């Protein structure tokens, strides 16, 4: 037949294939009407604050300031140290450091051992 | 290059494209004719006619605007406001 | 820009090139090797005996 | 160095005696005259340092930093003379007084012959920066940033004091020339381990080292433009100069000691750069770019190879000028749009063409476009670190992507795209701003012709 | 001008152009037009500038340094003469770097001058370059960014000790 | 789904959207005009096969299977008009659409070389600043409790009254500056 | 010596002086593009004269005319190296850029910022002249970064279109990966040879030269749009068409190939690098031809075509024939500029309708453009005694009679067939057939600039291949004794591709409908390469930039370890210290306990 | 600005969720906060993780470039999903099918290149015969020493 669309994290399902779009129940109708009313009220507020002749400046967007304060300054007051955050901090915070330190210590020990026994080609290396 | 267009030419071209349609007649076709009420066609004919003008003028008209272009004068109005006529 | 364009032979570096223009001219005349592998005279060095 | 300290001590009554409308012009004229006279320190040698007396000396390392400092102060007075136009006359004169005192403190610190004088002057540089940050800052939480800055500096620098007094009591002196001629090797002992830690951690704090860099993304944001410039373009290089002076005294322990710290940068400058990929605040993006450049400086100084030293000082000067220009650009855009959100103001090229050109030039100089000084310094650092080990080229090379991947990104969102509709107060470019940015940019492009004066003490 | 011994050049051998076709080569007419249009006014300007130079002549001299006892004839923690020894050692370091620059310029000039026969006609230049970089590595390499005459003296003593154990283990 | 005036798409709108997108994709897959015309007639006949239907549920999963078949038989690279989004010439000259309010920041030296146009602009600005009060008075009363339900705006009602919030639509920049 | 050095240096100075002329301007210029076009043509003559004297004599030189840096034991100077590659590359690029002057003067006349555009393109040519005449490696680095940055600017010429900004950022990322490889090669050369000049590198001839070869291979993969880092060249098609005709077709995209041409004495003694370059080139040309098989945008098709030609040039580099690759550059530039420039003429003539599915009937409406497109397609295919036959067919004669990889030659021939297929596909869809454009016909090409420019490029594509193939000195030994079935291989592959493509176009012309196969979806979605990686490689980065580097570590844990634990302990024990009840009896009892502890438990009185 | 118009802690009971939905101007059912894993998301809602390309461009937006209305509560990771960055638009082919097709194609081509490197092709002729002991003197050999001479004969 046909090859059914399998959504993933980087490939969203198409909007016309959604069963929830094909629902004609009353609750979906009031939800759509309520979100339409909310969007219309916000749009009316925006173009009321936008078409004012007296105003010459920046129309303040509360959502943008809300997003910036949620991203920047509201991450630490709502942090709890638990096992998940501890495991993610131990896996990502010190793991790459110790891995890089071990591989670089091994490489530098190998290079120093090769140099001190006089086998590495360092004949024309006078810039360091 | 890129010659300007006038509104008289716009309705001339729109009536030219309409007048070649085989489900329409070139006698009672006018610029204030409703397609289903005063002319008697279908909704499938309506969307196909909108697609015909979209192919004719070389740009895409969205469906939300396409559902309301219901008379030739309204099609001329939409083309007029899109292409910035009478400059 | 005028001042930095005309520093008086900065860090004596150009002078060093002129000194090089003398030195190899010496060492290409008396048959000496181009450059010794010891910076100081080995006759004035006392190695620690072992 | 008594030919430069006395002109600043005479500039102090010059801003305490002028009228309420003639402080800026007189201070700018006389500071530019002092910047013109500052070029007499270039009488250097390839083998000796220019010594004036028992307390002041200047080799080919401190001289570019001095020139940058007393060239940056007139630029500071230009950049901070508009947003303080509503302030009181006494507070305006106090602001100019703090800036003049800070310049005097910096030019006394950079020429300190003995290390204890350098330390006390280095801690004395705290006071006007802290006062400016906690007084003339704009945002609410500037007190937290000031406290974090002061405490990070002091907690770093007090073990430095203990180690310096211990060294002076042990060997006998703290003169840099004497220590150059009376140096002693430090064996691999735990006492020397803690000596190295006490002598280094202050400079790793003020560079800042990754992990201890948390005082930068706050104190670079809520501070005013002059405080941001003096934090970004001088004090990190003050810590770098101190580390360059100190690391002579700590051989050969560092060859097996600096393994974590170097690598604490060698990964950190990756992920902090990645933070610039996901930053909503432009000033924080500039601060994290400064963090990455100072991490590169940390690696170059700590591997203690000559080419690394040359790359370190060249990248220091170039990054200081570029970060000052970027902070001025952020301040101008914030003044125009009254918000530090990067996503808000878009399409500024269609309204501000000359400012878009300055944005393009600053972003190009930030991504190390040859033959600018930043490319020379970063290239010398990459050569030196590749001489140190092979695989570290990857740890630099991927950074070569990510830097561009934010800097041009900073160029795109603020300049390219459809302009914002509700923002209609974008005035044309002020002559003051254009003059300040040209004074930031043209010395860099002129020093691109003759970089041999800013390549370190051992060129 | 430059001294011919410090920057040697083998004498040039330019062939005579033997024409075999009836078509005249335009490069000869181009060179003649260049000499008629460009060489004469530039030569006249240079002659006028040389006359203006010869009106007022003054001399400048090359600085020289006498010999001081080096770092090996200095008491330890005695600054007033070991400072001079370190000073002279740094000057010698700069002059020796310029010598290496001279040898590198000689090698590159030999390669470009001989062109496609560089594998055969520049054996002497490459041999001298190898000798001078071997001696340079044996003198100044691995000193560090805080190099001094004491470090170089210690490296030379270490190298001579390694040579001593080399001849002791071979006898 | 997401419409400015209506809160939902009805069955007729979904059918017409599917028909238009199917015709566009079929024209993309059938490059030559005659093949496209023949298969467009075939597709119109297929659509008219199930036009007269009386059960809404039957129309519902008939539309579901039709949309699944259209998804299966779509062009991977559909034809897009140059001015449509996703096209080669989409929002290009939008880089040159400088807004009109920047004309309020001009120097008087460069304002003296277009006297008549700036006089007419001053007249338009006066008209806007005298129409704003009555347009917001009109919009205040016409708005019911809880704000407007739809995004549609009421037109001009009284004679001599301009439509509410008209400046940023009438004085929008031209397509070809 | 006197004529050559002066003429080359004044060619450079003549090309760089209009930048200062426009930067010292106060009024409005009177035909600034005309002035820069005259400057380009005069520089073309002034650079063609020493090329003629090199053809006459065989004179090459190196000028280190400005002592810039004397850093430690390394010496960096402003050095120009005039050798065979620069000699026979500079006039070709200058002639193509002269045609680009004329076509951009005709094309962008409706754009009010055309002066900045011409300034940008001229300074791009300055950066590329710095690139191709670079002697030391630092100057080549300067030219590399200059052309990369100005490619970013010219792609993002239309800043309001966010798609162009995305394409420019993608091109910058891929050029930075190429810079990763180039910086690695630079570092190895400086460390193990103590030089940045080509002369000392050629003289020293290191034995274990694998790592710098891999670095240069990575750099050429980054810049020349080879496989793995290819899609920026087809994705950068949203800029202006003169930019695509000059930069992304003929001049810029061959920079890595030119760099590896310059490094032939190092790869002439190493089998591993030759095999790696050969396999990478075969991969690139076959994958890009397969992507170009079933596309619909004309400029995308020609971009994939020039990427396939870049892969073929990589292949002919990998079989130790570098001057054949240089000849292929000098023959490829002319007709690729012709094809892109005639395509831009057609695009402007049809109201910016770029898809080839809305075309046809232009065989007689555009006679000169059809002639130019037919000649360009024939030169692309390898039509005998054209320009491409003097290079491309020749490398086929070297691709069979050599100790080479079999699969690389196989996909090289299949790629040649695919090039023929898509060339006649473009011919069949755009030129032949029936009209499909909208009913307002605005077909016009009677403009002297466009006609003269395409005429000059047509004469160039007719005769420059013959002139270069008969004027260059014989650098290597061509293959002569070789059998008949191998001799007609390129022609038979081209004819078979033409026949098969004619058959599939004819079957497309019938009245049938077929559902798309998986092969068509593979060849239409660009080999699935930009659809996957550009949705996965940034995303997997960016979440790491937020949930692993910004929020998790630099805002929470690093804030928790040093300062906040210290502050919490300080405030907690401070609250325990200052929680006294003010009772003097408790204080004196604590005094008693302190005295008892000091007398007994510590013994402070001994 | 004011304090109660700003994000706070994670709501638990229904009325705090209703107050948060009033502040974030969504419905009380469409407000779905991030789970309380102690990461710092706060009371910020979870948008359905869609790119701005998925929004209809024919709608008239207050911000046409970002396709975002004024005051519309944006995604927590809006800077990831801008039109110049990571997208989530549907593809004509399945994602896993795309990945396995690409991986199989590149693995098959690499295996073919490996088996072609193992099995080369050549022309059935002998080696290039050079004069002067296979060009010893021109290759940089020392003229003082005489290596083993190779001699090339007629055939």
């Amino acid at each position: 037949s046909f090859p059914k669309y399998e959504p993933s994290r980087l490939a969203s399902l198409p909007t016309t294939l959604d069963p929830a779009e094909y629902d004609i129940s009353s609750e979906t109708r009031k939800a759509q009407a309520e979100r339409l009313a909310i969007r219309s009220r916000l749009k009316r507020e925006y173009q009321l604050q936008y078409n004012d002749p007296s105003r010459r400046g920046v129309v303040e967007d509360p959502a943008l300031i809300r997003w910036t304060c949620a991203r920047s300054a509201n991450v630490y007051p709502n942090f709890r140290p638990n096992t998940k955050t501890s495991l993610l901090g131990a896996l990502f915070g010190i793991g790459p450091l110790i891995f890089w330190y071990y591989v670089f210590k091994t490489d530098r020990d190998r290079k120093e051992k090769l140099i001190q026994e006089g086998k590495l080609d360092r004949t024309f290396n006078i810039s360091y | 290059d890129a010659p300007p267009l006038t509104l008289e030419g716009i309705k001339d071209r729109v009536l030219y494209v309409l007048k070649l349609y085989d489900k329409i007649d070139p006698e009672k076709l006018s610029v204030n004719s409703h397609f289903m009420k005063d002319l008697g066609l279908d909704s499938l004919d309506q969307v196909e006619i909108i697609m015909a003008m979209e192919d004719e003028f070389g740009f895409e008209i969205p469906d939300i605007d396409a559902e309301k272009l219901m008379c030739p004068q309204e099609i001329v109005d939409y083309i007029a406001d899109k292409k910035d006529v009478y400059e | 820009s005028t001042f930095v364009a005309y520093l008086p032979d900065y860090r004596m570096q150009e002078w060093a090139r002129r000194e090089a223009e003398r030195l190899v001219k010496y060492r290409e005349a008396h048959g000496l090797p181009l450059m010794e592998s010891n910076c100081f005279d080995p006759s004035k060095i006392q190695l620690p005996e072992d | 160095m008594l030919k430069y300290i006395i002109p600043t001590m005479m500039l102090m009554p010059l801003t305490w005696l002028s009228k309420n409308s003639m402080i800026w012009i007189n201070t700018t004229l006389h500071s530019l005259l002092i910047s013109l006279t500052s070029l007499l320190l270039l009488n250097q040698f390839g083998d000796n340092s220019l010594n004036f007396s028992l307390t002041f000396f200047s080799d080919s390392l401190s001289t570019p930093l001095l020139i940058l400092t007393m060239w940056l102060l007139p630029l500071m007075l230009m950049a901070s003379q508009h947003h303080l136009s509503k302030e009181n006359l006494a507070r305006k004169k106090l602001f100019i007084s703090m800036l003049i005192l800070l310049q005097l403190f910096l030019i006394m610190t950079f020429t300190a012959t003995e290390l204890i004088f350098f330390y006390i002057m280095f801690e004395a540089t705290l006071v006007p920066t802290l006062i400016i940050i906690t007084r003339w800052g704009n945002q609410t939480e500037r007190l937290n940033a000031g406290l974090y800055f002061l405490f990070y500096t002091l907690a770093g620098s007090l073990p430095l004091l203990v180690a310096l007094i211990y060294i002076q009591n042990t060997m006998g002196s703290l003169n840099f020339l004497i220590l150059q001629y009376w140096v002693q090797p430090m064996p691999n002992s735990w006492s020397n381990t803690f000596m190295w830690l006490a002598c280094m951690m202050a400079f790793m704090v003020k560079m800042p080292l990754y992990g201890l860099h948390l005082w930068l993304p706050k104190a670079h944001v809520e501070a005013p433009i002059a405080g941001s410039m003096v934090l970004a373009a001088i004090l990190l290089k003050l810590g770098g100069y101190g580390m360059m002076r100190i690391t002579l005294l700590l051989n050969p322990i560092t060859d097996f000691m600096a393994y974590p710290f170097i690598m604490l940068s060698l990964w950190g400058m990756i992920m902090t750069s990645s933070i610039c990929l996901r930053q909503t605040d432009l000033k924080s993006l500039i601060a994290y770019s400064s963090v990455s450049h100072m991490a590169l400086v940390i690696v170059a100084i700590l591997i203690q190879t000559p080419w690394s030293y040359m790359g370190a000082t060249a990248l220091m000067i170039a990054h200081g000028l570029t970060s000052s220009m970027l902070f001025c650009l952020a301040n101008s855009n914030y003044e125009r749009v009254h918000s530090r959100t990067m996503i808000l103001a878009r399409g500024l090229q269609t309204l501000l063409p000359l400012m878009a050109a300055w944005w393009l030039l600053a972003s190009l100089t930030n991504l190390a476009l040859p033959p600018s000084i930043n490319l020379i310094g970063e290239l010398f650092v990459v050569m030196s670190t590749f001489s140190w080990s092979n695989i570290t080229i990857i740890l630099m090379g991927l950074n070569m992507v990510i830097t561009a991947l934010y800097s041009l990104y900073m160029l795109i969102t603020t300049q390219r795209g459809k302009h914002t509709h509700h923002i209609n107060n974008i005035l044309p470019s002020f002559t003051r701003e254009n003059a300040l940015m040209s004074l930031h940019m043209l010395p860099l492009l002129l020093l691109s012709l003759n970089p041999k004066i800013i390549l370190g003490p051992l060129y | 001008s430059w001294d011919k011994d410090v920057y040697p050049e083998p004498p040039r051998r330019t062939p005579a152009p033997s024409p075999q076709t009836s078509l005249p080569n335009p490069i000869t007419y181009l060179t003649k037009a260049f000499d008629l249009l460009v060489d004469r006014p530039v030569t006249l300007v240079r002659e006028f500038i040389e006359r203006q130079h010869a009106k007022n002549k003054y001399y400048y001299y090359h600085r020289e340094f006498r010999r001081v006892p080096d770092i090996t004839e200095c008491h330890e923690k005695d600054v007033l003469c070991m400072f001079e020894a370190e000073m002279q050692w740094k000057r010698d370091y700069k002059v020796d770097q310029e010598i290496v620059n001279i040898i590198q310029e000689r090698l590159k000039a030999c390669q470009q001058r001989e062109g496609e026969s560089h594998r055969q006609n520049c054996a002497k230049e490459l041999q001298q370059f190898t000798q001078v970089v071997k001696a340079y590595q044996d003198r100044y390499h691995d000193l560090g960014a805080h190099y001094s005459a004491r470090k170089c003296l210690a490296k030379q003593k270490q190298r001579m000790l390694a040579e001593r154990k080399a001849t002791k283990e071979a006898a | 789904a997401f419409l400015p005036s209506a809160a939902y798409l009805t069955h007729q709108q979904k059918v017409l959207q599917l028909y238009k997108r199917a015709l566009r994709h079929l024209e993309s897959r059938c490059v030559h005009r005659d093949k496209y015309r023949y298969f467009a007639c075939l597709l119109r006949a297929r659509f008219d096969e199930h036009k007269n239907e009386k059960d809404m549920v039957k129309a519902t999963q008939l539309l579901r299977e039709a949309e699944k078949e259209f998804w299966h038989g779509q062009h991977p690279q559909p034809y897009i008009f140059p001015e449509s989004p996703g096209g080669t010439s989409y929002e290009r000259y939008e880089c040159y659409k400088v807004p009109e309010w920047c004309l309020d920041d001009w120097h008087p030296s460069e304002k003296a070389m277009y006297p008549d146009y700036f006089a007419k602009r001053e007249q338009w600005k006066k008209l806007r600043r005298e129409s704003w009060e009555r347009e917001v008075k009109q919009l205040q009363e016409e708005t019911p409790v809880g704000g407007p339900r739809t995004e549609a705006l009421p037109p001009a009602r009284k004679q001599g009254d301009l439509p509410p919030l008209w400046w940023h639509i009438v004085t929008r920049p031209r397509e070809r500056p | 010596m006197n004529l050559f050095s002066s003429l080359t240096l004044v060619t450079l100075i003549l090309l760089t002086m209009p930048i200062a002329a426009i930067n010292f301007n106060t009024h409005k210029f009177t035909n600034y593009p005309l002035y820069v076009k005259t400057t380009i043509s005069c520089a073309f003559i002034t650079s063609m004269i020493p090329t003629m004297m090199f053809i006459h004599t065989g004179q090459e030189m190196i000028i280190s005319n400005w002592h810039w840096l004397t850093i430690q034991t390394l010496k960096l100077s402003l050095s120009f190296k005039m050798d065979f590659f620069s000699m026979m590359f500079v006039p070709v690029a200058l002639f193509v850029t002269w045609s680009i002057m004329e076509f951009s003067m005709w094309y962008m006349h409706s754009d009010p910022n055309i002066n900045q555009f011409f300034k940008y393109l001229l300074l791009f040519l300055i950066t590329m002249l710095i690139l191709v005449t670079a002697n030391n490696l630092f100057q080549l680095f300067i030219g590399w970064e200059g052309v990369g940055i100005m490619s970013f600017l010219l792609i993002g010429w239309w800043y309001g279109r966010t798609d162009a900004n995305t394409a420019a950022l993608q091109a910058i990322l891929y050029n930075r990966i190429g810079d990763i490889g180039f910086i690695l090669a630079m570092a190895w050369f400086l460390i193990n040879l103590n030089t940045w000049d080509l002369q000392q590198i050629f003289m020293l001839n290191p034995n274990d030269s694998n790592l710098p070869l891999m670095g240069l291979i990575l750099a050429a993969t980054g810049k020349s749009a080879q496989f793995g880092l290819h899609p920026w060249l087809p994705s950068a098609m949203e800029g202006p068409t003169p930019v695509s005709a000059l930069l992304h077709s003929s001049t810029m995209v061959v920079a890595g190939i030119f760099l590896l041409i310059r490094f032939y004495p190092l790869t002439e003694n190493n089998k591993f690098g030759q095999s790696i370059m050969l396999c990478l080139g075969a991969m690139t040309t076959l994958f890009t031809a397969m992507c170009a098989l079933t596309q619909n945008d004309i400029k995308k098709i020609i971009a994939f075509s020039t990427s396939s030609q870049l892969g073929l040039m990589m292949v002919t580099i990998g079989i130790n024939q570098p001057h054949l690759a240089f000849l292929h550059i000098c023959t490829h530039a002319f007709f690729k500029a012709m094809l892109f420039m005639c395509s831009g003429s057609i695009i402007h003539s049809l109201n910016d309708e770029q898809d080839i599915r809305k075309m046809g009937g232009l065989f007689k409406a555009m006679p000169f453009t059809t002639t130019a497109l037919i000649i360009g397609s024939l030169a692309l295919t390898g039509m005998p005694f054209l320009t491409g036959f003097y290079s491309k067919d020749l490398i086929i004669e070297s691709a069979n009679t050599s100790y080479t990889n079999a699969w690389a030659l196989l996909m090289t021939l299949v790629a040649t067939s695919f090039t023929a297929i898509y060339s006649t596909r473009i011919i069949f869809f755009a030129l032949l057939g029936q009209p499909r454009f909208p009913t307002l016909i605005n077909i016009n090409e009677n403009n002297p600039f466009l006609i003269n420019s395409i005429k000059r490029l047509l004469i160039g594509s007719l005769f420059a291949g013959f002139i270069i193939s008969n004027n260059i000195p014989p650098m290597t030994i061509p293959q002569m004794t070789m059998p008949h079935y191998l001799k007609m291989t390129a022609l038979t592959v081209t004819i078979l591709g033409f026949i098969l493509a004619l058959e599939i176009s004819n079957t497309t012309h019938y009245l049938k409908f077929n559902y798309p196969s998986n092969t068509f979806k593979f060849s239409n979605l660009l080999g699935y390469y930009p659809t996957i990686m550009h949705r996965l490689t940034p995303y997997m980065n960016l979440t790491m930039s937020q949930k692993s580097a910004s929020s998790l570590l630099d805002l929470i844990w690093l804030e928790t370890i040093l300062p906040k634990t210290i502050s919490l302990a300080q405030m907690k024990m401070s609250t325990t210290i200052t929680s006294q009840k003010g009772l003097i009896k408790l204080y004196f009892l604590s005094f008693l306990i302190t005295i008892l502890i000091s007398t007994t438990l510590l013994n402070f009185h001994e | 600005i004011t304090k109660d118009m700003l994000p706070g802690p994670y709501p638990k009971t229904p009325e705090e969720r209703a107050a948060a939905a009033k502040k974030y101007n969504m419905r009380v059912e469409d407000y779905e906060p991030y789970p309380d894993d102690g990461m710092g998301y706060g009371d910020y809602p979870k948008l359905p993780d869609r790119s701005q390309q998925e929004r209809d461009p024919w709608y008239d937006w207050d911000h046409p470039d970002l396709r975002l209305n004024w005051g519309e509560p944006m995604h927590w990771d809006l800077d990831m999903y801008i039109r110049n960055r990571v997208d989530t638009s549907p593809t004509p082919v399945n994602w896993n099918l795309m990945c396995k097709h690409l991986f199989g194609f590149v693995a098959f081509m690499l295996f073919m290149f490996w088996v072609g490197e193992t099995y080369p092709t050549y022309q059935p002729v002998g080696p290039k015969q050079y004069p002067y002991n296979n060009l010893y003197l021109e290759r940089g050999g020392d003229p003082n020493k005489e290596p083993e001479p190779v001699v090339h004969y007629e055939i």
